[PDB]
């Protein structure tokens, strides 16, 4: 009864890469053992064991990693004798995941020996490893925003089609010294943070900061 | 047979029945549909050499049988045709028609 | 029947519904005996009277007697089985009961 | 039907430590729920659920980690009523895995502080951690081959009964300077790569290089 699909909310701790979860009520037949819901893409159906029978409690089946598109589900109830119920078919426009994963290995290229909290080159090179969910959603970019020593925003730059970024001397020495302090200077102490975003897919679960 | 129907269930059907010859007073012979009249069913069973006894139509007075069939064809007015919702599966063919014979046999 | 039994439940392996359930209560029977004699299903391995072809007049439900059953060569899970319903030129089949549920719901 | 065993191929990505996979056709009985194949060594049998019934599709059961020797399998089909079919017995000379794992923690002992890409001692000491599959196959060795700065082979040395190796000064300064450049010298820039091999077991999945 009441076979529905509920898309996952915008931002929540955990639930990385999770699409919406499917929910249904238990069959009024009391000798059902499990349910066999057959996703279109997957060759094998999900087998959900009915271990506790409360008629007014919703059973769930979450989807993790399935790309957005046309997904057709068919839900059946299986008895102890092996008899199957009439399938319940639901075709829903599956959404894109809205709880992405944190950028991994956000490290600074051209780092000082001995102590890593010190620069070595004039231009800091920002390298990060690919977010796992690139495959599922193609239209994803990274929002890299750089802060100051006094907790004041400096840059908000979008990086796309590349998993690295450099911070040119010209930028700091002229543009962001002049527009902010109206003078010539180079903020020596900086803070870099980055996350993943998409045109339709939403932000990463949390900020990835040095 | 697949993942769901793993066994062949017991098969039963609802047939409409063998067509019988309905004799009319004038002389024409109508055998295109089964008849619920008992006398025509008995006449079919009695004049068949394939199943039953082979009593030829010669050994039968047609006029008497025709007159006796109308006795079982008398319209009953105790109930209303609207009171039977399963009209198609009790032998009737058209709810608009009378279909209220005194004795009807399936 | 033996070939068909492979694709059935352990029960109803060799069984068939009785063609006529109720037959008539007269002075030759008593209430208890009459209503105890009525049977629902008969075993086909020792009841040679269950393989006779019935004749139906009007709309009635009858079981089907298998007369052929075999699978496809390269698709062994597709099985053709032939059931002989009734005798003579019937008007047609009104409905089919795949299991205990007719194809056309009530 | 057609209960067979197929040894795994020589070299393939993934499939580390996997022996051959067992294959069979589904039972012609259509109410079978699962199959219970009983390996000789294992106390518990493998339970393979039959979820999709296509008579002309082969079901599989892979073996990972079982040592080579005499393995006897017994395959049964289990109904919904609990009745078991007559077992199908197959005794096959199980092979040794032919897709080994990569050497782990291939690190250079006597490494320079601050920057790790620089030597500190005259003789480079090569230390590696044990490959996991030592237990299954005893007759396994490591092929350590050392390359040059100009992508020219220098050494091909087999290491056995030890998980470490040193590169003596004498070697580089005399033998491999003379036989290659016909003179006296020490190739300062080197490349070390190592993998695992056995007398009957085949190579590792991929090269382990500094």
């Amino acid at each position: 009864r009441d076979f529905k699909y509920t898309p996952t909310p915008g931002g929540v701790v955990g639930a990385i890469g999770k699409n919406g979860e499917l929910s249904w009520l238990p069959s009024l037949t009391n000798n059902v053992v499990y349910y066999s819901i057959a996703h279109s893409g997957h060759v094998n159906p999900y087998i959900v064991q009915q271990l506790e029978n409360n008629p007014n409690e919703r059973m769930i089946q979450e989807i993790i990693g399935e790309p957005a598109g046309l997904a057709i589900f068919e839900l059946r109830a299986v008895d102890i004798n092996g008899r199957r119920s009439s399938p319940v078919t639901l075709s829903v426009d599956l959404n894109s995941a809205k709880n992405l994963s944190v950028v991994s290995n956000f490290r600074v290229v051209n780092t000082a020996s001995g102590d890593v909290t010190e620069f070595v080159g004039p231009d800091v090179k920002l390298a990060w490893d690919k977010i796992p969910e690139e495959e599922i959603i193609p239209e994803i970019y990274y929002t890299l925003e750089i802060y100051d020593s006094q907790d004041r925003m400096l840059r908000s730059v979008r990086i796309e089609d590349v998993y690295t970024y450099d911070y040119l001397l010209t930028y700091n020495k002229a543009d962001f010294a002049l527009l902010n302090s109206g003078a010539l200077g180079i903020n020596r102490k900086l803070r870099f943070r980055i996350r993943a975003e998409g045109e339709n897919g939403e932000q990463s679960v949390g900020w990835a900061t040095i | 047979i697949n993942e769901n129907r793993t066994e062949i269930p017991e098969i039963s059907a609802e047939v409409q029945g063998k067509k019988v010859k309905v004799y009319n007073s004038d002389g024409t012979i109508k055998a295109d549909k089964t008849s619920l009249n008992g006398i025509w069913q008995l006449m079919d069973y009695l004049t068949s050499d394939r199943y039953g006894a082979d009593i030829t139509l010669d050994q039968f007075p047609l006029q008497k049988v025709i007159s006796e069939a109308k006795i079982l064809d008398i319209i009953d007015e105790s109930y209303q045709t609207s009171w039977q919702p399963y009209w198609r599966y009790v032998g009737w063919n058209d709810p608009l028609s009378e279909n209220r014979q005194i004795v009807q046999l399936n | 029947t033996t070939i068909l039994a492979k694709y059935q439940v352990k029960e109803e392996r060799y069984k068939l519904q009785s063609k006529k359930k109720l037959f008539g209560l007269s002075r030759s029977y008593s209430l208890k005996k009459y209503y105890e004699t009525v049977t629902k299903e008969v075993d086909l391995d020792f009841n040679l009277a269950a393989k006779f072809i019935p004749v139906v007049y009007g709309v009635q439900k009858i079981p089907g007697i298998p007369i052929f059953a075999d699978t496809e060569l390269n698709n062994p899970n597709i099985v053709y089985v032939v059931y002989a319903f009734a005798e003579g030129e019937i008007d047609g089949f009104l409905d089919f009961y795949i299991g205990d549920s007719p194809m056309i719901c009530f």
